[PDB]
């Protein structure tokens, strides 16, 4: 407790603490069991015990509903996630960020998606990933992860909305990924990028798109460049059947 | 009435008196005391009453100006309606036939965003719909814009009432005076229609249409309005290496610095760059385009280098032109800066030739001569140039004159081996006349290492060995080098031998040779005179003794890096040096709380008391450089309540001229004696108040220079490097490490940072953080540091000295 | 608005007339007007110096400053012109500038920058137009 | 201590008794390190005289204490222990003769690393008459 | 030389080492009149590691584009980088480049994709370092209980 005088202890003789100032008047104080109770309580890791125990005499801010997030095994931390903030905290803590997004979405941001996103890669498992990283925009780093990840359908997806931005390590990685090749001439068509989309084309031995390219554009498709300008481009996409999107758990 | 904020009785008094000049008087008070921000509601009905209807224009038009700054705030003779005591006669106002209180309630009335106040400003266009002056026409566009802006983004402003309702940005266009409040949001037809008007312009008026739309076809097509957007077009076409010639941006930039000779400096700076590319190495720094004033033909007339010329400088134009002046030199003409430096040195070192550029202080003669040599350490086609030009120098014949000149060009041997053999004979001519140490120095090393050259020694150092001037460092000099360079190739009624005899003599021992030295008792106490004494084992000759090390250079010595040389010409670089480059009772708990970026003071108050204490208020405080960003605002401290109020704080502010403690924290409650009560909340320091800011080293150089801090204590937990505690702490005390002022090896190497802030407090704070941390057999007491300390009367020091150790706080409620 | 406000200024320390189109500076008038018109606007005599992240254009008249201050600009010619055109307006209502002179007037001036610039967007005055006004 | 005071008005002197103490002592008593850090700032900005003591100070501290050398290295590199003009002279000489040669010179030169001239006291009798004047 | 159209000039005015600026205006030109050759070798020459993978990564061999994006595995650009190893069914550096830059979940991804059963290693030391970058309730030390599964809970 505070006084509203300047004071020095007199000394501590049982309950009271007592006290006595320079020009000696007194004050006295009953040693409570307000702020006492709650923390001998929670470090007999009582919760149910400290929700009584937390009275506005002793709340403060951070002591009580945000002192409460401060375990790296969450115990102190389920207890007190109220604070969108202190819910996010508790996610990574975890390794479990199926509570991040909510706290990252009610944290009303963009970069906790992502940061959560890739801790959830990190627990193994790519669809949560996705979701965060498709509503970070990352559409190009999902790309990226996709055949990794072995998925082919969802990789699709990526490379349309990477198309639109122009994503050159995007909308670009996604045709090498499927065996054939025919994402990119088209996205590299929209680009203007006729040369790219004409050897891309062509090495898989889709040399009548290549052609298009060619055609609407400048022509010249003899040429051999550094890289090959026609061999067979055609790579098995992923063997899997269950994707890591799919990747198991159990999680503990 | 220039500020009175207590006057608002005589006001009410004076604003209706049946005297229309005390009236006007009046409502001109109210104006002058609102707008600095004081008193003014209690006349409201005064105010309001004589005014209203009238045609008659210095009232209306006083009461039409308290109607924009205030209207919404005062009520008593106003209250809130939709036709209030601002318009509801003003409809008169608007419809009057002088234009002048129409066009004035109409400005008003329109301006307010207002919504007490939205139906009367609409037909308020009315009022200027017809255009008496191009103030009239002006007057509409902006009302009706503002009309827009007030919540009518939609059909209730947008087409014409009669005339203009958002139509008068496209009448203006067409009339003969325009001005377009059409700048966002507003109507295609009258964008495109102010197109047209680039053409049909109104001077004004085409700032306004070009705000909205710039880029033209054309070169212009009148007006400086048009003009000044042409100079933005102008640079789009051609950004290519600056503008180089500057366009239309030459007539403000002129006043950019009408303090007075910093124009001409950058003027110069423009034209040398313009002048020409050139290769751009070290201070050759010529941008712009390479030929656009070429350089040098030999059959222009009456040249290119006559401009040139005035950029070499002595000081020949003032002070600040002069040091912009050297560098352009430089920067245009040289190798690097090499040539050109020699050329410019010439004529600022010391000669004979002419007395404007020779002067009897020593330094200045001293370091014009290293600065002309630099130049051929730089560079070599320099050495030959330097060698007869030093010589010169030397001719003088003053005894310090000689002695500046000798000491740089006996460097200049140690650099360029044999080559300055020719120089020997001059340097000992000026050695006789003597009163000073350097000469004796200087020469004493030339005819020494020299000695091959020559055969004169005996009698030329004779002379001065029995003359007297100032001879300390005379010793160390001469110590070295007398003996120096073959065996036996002198003789004059000694030879090289006798040469060694007086060598070691003047080191430090004793022998008849050359009438007795001067001197043989050394200069500083280090160096002494035995290395010497034990060399010469090959009686000076170039082997592995005197002449060595004199016919060899230490280190490495090479460019302008300040390794046997000084960086360009020595005016210039005292102003570079300069430049530092800085960049009732009550009980309180409480913590500090952090959720989401909010930092805040939780405090918790509590009445364990049975008895009163309502007429509950709860402040935080401004102490000083402390403030509250918004203080506790629950009525909480009531008969047994519990509560938990949040103070949000800041740590940055200016000082209050209430108490500078701690944090002061105020509960307020029943009682009339102590109706306010200071009570605590946890600890913030006085240290706070302090406001970081940095040096590098320069400044931190010059600060340790401009007042002491031989002020030192050492502290415990600086076992740890600079980094770690020490930042933290010192960040604290709004301190912060930068720069070094260290020279660590295998034997060195505490850690040192720099300090600085600038307290408020009437003084910085500046440090060094020594931290003692072994490299040594021999630590000073291990693992600690001692930081030496200062502030501008050391008022700051002491905080620097302490709040270094520890520091932490917490609780756990 | 582009013209925060127009004002007269002393450098007493004190903002001594001024004008606020709209209800954004009241108090914060006088604290800008009193501190830097004081050293000039912080100027080296020079029509525009910026200090406080606010620009400032001044004429100095006396111990006072005409003073009208931005914190956006649209153009470079039309600044000064306002100020230019107040400058015209100014003597015919106060002869010069003096703070007593400045502060009987202040309807005078404070309804001439009203007039001049409306909504921070600088309108035209003349000392005939300013006469219908205080008619 | 003495030397953390005023970097270059504290003058050639105060800097040259630091110097020519920690030269010829070769502190163990405390870690050179501090003694070196305060004397290399002071060089820069003070006469010729002090400058060309270092770097001689520096050298038979090396040939008196092995361990010495490496500071005695970054030290005469620099553009102003050595390579000023009086301070190069003396530089090259005694640098040469530590970094080239044997040393037998550098090691017979200290012989504590003593001052160039051992007077009696003469403060006490100047004093003496000074002070009522 | 450019504007003769003189590539072969233009490339020897540019010189192979550096004047990187100089080539990529010559790279762009080469890649106008559609000489892809001249074009990857500017590319090269300007290093341009984003824009050179492009027209590189186009071979369906790898032929000349791991070189190109060798750093890009490592400097997260591993985007740069996918693209370079993945284009004919092999495994060049795709695995590696993903662990390099320290997203060790997406190599043991891979890792799985094209089970040579590599997974088992991979899924360790990615397991690992959950239990470092603090997780205790997706800890992974396990082999399927701790989230992540290592290969014998993974399959083709």
């Amino acid at each position: 407790r505070t006084l509203d005088l300047p004071i020095y202890v007199t000394r501590v003789k049982g309950n009271n603490v007592y006290c006595l100032d320079r020009e000696c008047r007194p004050r006295v104080l009953t040693i409570d069991p307000t702020e006492f109770k709650f923390k001998l309580a929670l470090i007999n890791r009582k919760y149910d015990e400290v929700l009584h125990m937390v009275r506005n005499a002793k709340l403060v801010g951070q002591s009580i509903i945000a002192y409460l997030q401060k375990k790296g095994y969450p115990e102190v931390a389920l207890h007190f996630v109220k604070d969108e903030k202190t819910r996010f905290s508790l996610a990574l803590e975890c390794g479990n960020i199926e509570i991040a997004l909510e706290a990252a979405k009610a944290l009303d941001d963009k970069n906790c998606w992502e940061k959560l996103g890739e801790v959830a890669l990190l627990q193994g498992n790519h669809q949560i990933v996705e979701m965060c990283y498709q509503r970070t925009k990352n559409f190009d780093k999902l790309s990226f992860l996709y055949l990794i990840t072995g998925n082919l359908e969802k990789l699709r997806k990526m490379m349309k909305i990477a198309e639109i931005r122009k994503d050159m390590s995007g909308h670009y990685q996604n045709a090498l990924y499927l065996g054939d090749v025919s994402e990119r001439v088209r996205i590299l068509k929209n680009c203007g990028q006729k040369s790219l989309a004409y050897l891309s084309a062509a090495t898989h031995g889709l040399d009548e798109e290549a052609e298009s390219l060619k055609e609407t554009f400048d022509p010249e498709k003899e040429t051999i460049p550094d890289i090959d300008p026609n061999a067979k481009l055609l790579q098995p996409p992923a063997p899997i059947m269950p994707l890591d999107t799919n990747w198991p758990l159990l999680t503990v | 009435m220039d500020s009175e904020p207590p006057s608002e009785i005589s006001l009410k008094n004076d604003l209706e008196k049946g005297d229309v000049k005390s009236k006007t008087e009046a409502l001109k008070k109210v104006i002058i005391m609102i707008l600095n921000g004081e008193k003014l509601p209690g006349l409201l009905m005064t105010i309001i009453r004589f005014v209203l209807p009238l045609q008659d224009h210095t009232i209306k038009k006083l009461l039409l100006v308290f109607w924009e700054i205030v209207p919404k705030t005062t009520p008593d003779g106003r209250l809130l309606h939709e036709m209030i005591l601002v318009c509801d006669a003003y409809r008169k106002d608007l419809q009057h036939p002088n234009e002048f209180i129409r066009g004035s309630t109409l400005r008003f009335l329109c301006k307010l965003k207002e919504a007490e106040l939205l139906e009367p400003l609409m037909p308020a266009i009315r009022a200027c719909l017809e255009h008496r002056h191009s103030y009239v026409r002006r007057n509409a566009v902006l009302a009706i814009y503002t009309i827009y802006r007030n919540f009518e983004h939609l059909i209730p402003d947008a087409p014409e009432l009669i005339h203009d309702f958002l139509v008068n940005e496209k009448d203006a266009s067409c009339k003969r005076n325009a001005f377009m409040m059409l700048i966002h949001a507003d109507q295609d037809r009258a964008l495109d229609y102010l197109s047209t008007c680039i053409d049909q312009v109104q001077t004004f008026g085409d700032i306004l249409q070009l705000v909205i739309v710039e880029l033209i076809y054309k070169v212009c097509h009148a007006n400086p309005s048009e003009r000044a957007r042409f100079i933005r077009c102008i640079y789009n076409l051609l950004q290519s290496s600056s503008p180089a010639v500057k366009y239309e941006a030459a007539g403000t930039l002129v006043t950019l610095s009408s303090a007075p000779t910093a124009i001409k400096a950058a003027a110069q700076c423009y034209i040398d760059l313009i002048i020409k590319e050139s290769d751009n190495n070290v201070k050759l720094i010529v941008l712009d385009r390479l030929v656009e004033l070429k350089e040098h033909p030999a059959h222009e007339r009456v040249l290119q280098d006559l401009v040139m010329d005035i950029l070499r400088v002595l000081s020949t134009p003032d002070l600040e032109v002069r040091k912009k002046t050297l560098q352009l030199a430089l920067d245009l003409v040289s190798s690097r800066n090499v040539e050109e430096l020699v050329i410019v040195l010439k004529k600022e070192v010391i000669k004979t030739n002419n007395v404007s550029e020779h002067e009897d202080t020593d330094k200045y003669r001293q370091l014009l001569v290293r600065t002309l040599h630099s130049c051929s350490v730089r560079f070599p086609d320099m050495a030959a140039n330097v060698i007869p030009v030093l010589m010169e120098f030397l001719s003088d014949s003053n005894e310090a004159a000689a002695a500046d000149v000798l000491e740089f060009v006996r460097e200049a041997i140690q650099r360029f081996d044999n080559l300055r053999m020719l120089i020997v004979e001059k340097m000992l001519e000026v050695f006789h006349a003597i009163k000073s140490v350097k000469i004796y120095r200087g020469a004493l090393w030339i005819l020494g290492e020299y000695c091959s050259t020559k055969e004169d020694i005996q009698s030329v150092m004779t002379e001065v060995r029995r003359s007297l001037g100032e001879i300390p460092i005379v010793e160390s000099e001469i110590k070295k080098e007398a003996g120096e360079l073959k065996p036996e190739e002198e003789i004059t009624v000694g030879p090289v031998q006798k040469l060694v005899t007086e060598m070691g003599t003047y080191a430090t021992q004793s022998a008849l040779s050359s009438s007795r030295p001067t001197k043989k008792e050394e200069d500083r106490p280090p160096l002494r005179g035995f290395l010497l004494d034990g060399d010469f084992f090959v009686a000076a000759s170039l082997a592995t003794t005197l002449t060595k090390i004199a016919l060899r250079y230490v280190a490495l010595v090479q460019e302008k890096k300040k390794q046997n040389s000084f960086v360009a010409e020595a005016m210039l670089l005292m102003a570079t040096i300069l430049h530092l480059g800085k960049s009732d009772p009550v009980y309180a708990e409480a913590y500090v709380h952090v959720n989401q970026y909010d930092i805040v003071l939780d405090v918790l108050v509590v009445n364990q008391t049975s008895d009163t204490l309502q007429n509950c208020t709860l402040e935080l405080a401004t102490l000083g450089d402390l403030k509250l960003v918004e203080k506790p605002s629950p009525l909480t401290l009531a008969p047994h309540d519990f509560a938990n109020i949040k103070a949000n704080v800041k740590v940055a502010s200016t000082e209050n001229g209430i108490i500078f403690g701690n944090i002061v924290y105020d509960v307020s409650g029943a009682a009339s004696d102590r109706n306010c009560v200071v009570l605590s909340d946890i600890h913030i320091d006085i240290m706070d108040y302090i406001q970081p800011a940095t040096c590098t080293d320069a400044e931190f150089r010059q600060m340790w220079a401009e007042f002491e801090w031989e002020n030192k204590v050492t502290v415990n937990t600086n076992m740890t490097d600079l980094n770690d505690y020490l930042q933290h702490i010192l960040k604290s005390t709004n301190m912060k490490c930068l720069t070094p002022e260290k020279a660590l090896s295998g034997y060195c190497g505490f850690m040192a940072a720099n300090l600085y802030a600038r307290s408020i407090f009437g003084e910085d704070a500046l440090a060094n953080v020594s931290i003692e941390k072994p490299v040594h057999q021999g630590p000073d007491a291990a693992v600690t540091g001692h930081i030496r300390i200062r502030a501008k009367s050391q008022g700051m020091a002491l905080s620097l000295g302490d709040k270094i150790n520890l520091s932490q706080k917490k609780t756990s409620l | 608005m582009v013209l925060l406000a127009a004002a007269v200024c002393t450098k007493a320390g004190k903002a001594i007339v001024s004008r606020q189109f709209v209800e954004m500076t009241r108090t914060r008038i006088e604290g800008l007007l009193a501190a830097f018109p004081k050293l000039m606007n912080t100027g080296k005599q020079h029509t525009f110096v910026e200090t406080e992240s606010v620009r400032y254009v001044y004429q100095p008249m006396e111990k006072l400053y005409m003073v009208l201050i931005t914190t956006k600009n649209s153009n470079i010619l039309e600044d000064l012109e306002t100020l230019r055109l107040f400058s015209r307006v100014i003597p015919e209502y106060c002869r010069a500038l003096e703070e007593n002179e400045i502060s009987e007037h202040c309807f005078d001036l404070i309804f001439a920058f009203d007039e001049i610039v409306a909504l921070g967007y600088r309108e035209n005055v003349n000392l005939a137009q300013i006469r219908t006004f205080t008619e | 201590h003495l030397c953390e005071f005023i970097e270059d008005c504290e003058f050639t002197v105060l800097a040259t008794r630091i110097l020519h103490l920690l030269g010829q002592e070769g502190p163990k008593t405390n870690n050179p390190s501090k003694y070196i850090r305060f004397i290399y700032n002071r060089v820069v900005l003070e006469h010729e005289e002090v400058r060309a003591g270092a770097v001689s100070a520096l050298a038979k501290f090396g040939a008196q204490n092995e361990e010495m050398l490496p500071s005695i290295l970054v030290l005469l590199k620099r553009c102003v222990m050595d390579d000023d003009n009086e301070v190069r002279d003396r530089a090259t000489f005694y640098l040469n003769v530590l970094e080239q040669k044997q040393k037998a010179l550098n090691a017979g030169y200290i012989l504590n690393g003593l001052t160039v001239s051992i007077p009696g006291l003469e403060k006490a009798l100047q004093q003496y008459t000074l002070e009522p004047s | 030389a450019l504007q003769l159209g003189e590539l072969k000039i233009a490339y020897q005015l540019a010189v192979e080492a550096e004047s990187e600026q100089k080539w990529k205006q010559l790279a762009e030109l080469a890649i106008s009149k559609c000489q892809f050759s001249l074009a990857q070798e500017c590319l090269h020459h300007a290093q341009d590691y984003g824009g050179l993978l492009l027209l590189a990564t186009a071979s369906g061999n790898a032929s000349m584009v791991n070189k190109l994006a060798e750093g890009a595995e490592r400097d997260g650009k591993n985007n740069v980088a996918f693209m370079s190893y993945f284009l004919q069914g092999k495994l060049d550096a795709c695995l590696e480049l993903l662990i390099r830059t320290g997203r060790l979940p997406e190599a043991a991804f891979l890792a799985r994709t094209y089970l040579p059963s590599q997974v088992s290693r991979v899924v360790k030391l990615w397991r690992e370092n959950l239990s470092k970058v603090n997780q205790k309730a997706a800890e992974s030390l396990a082999d399927p209980t701790e989230y992540e599964n290592l290969f014998p809970g993974l399959k083709e």
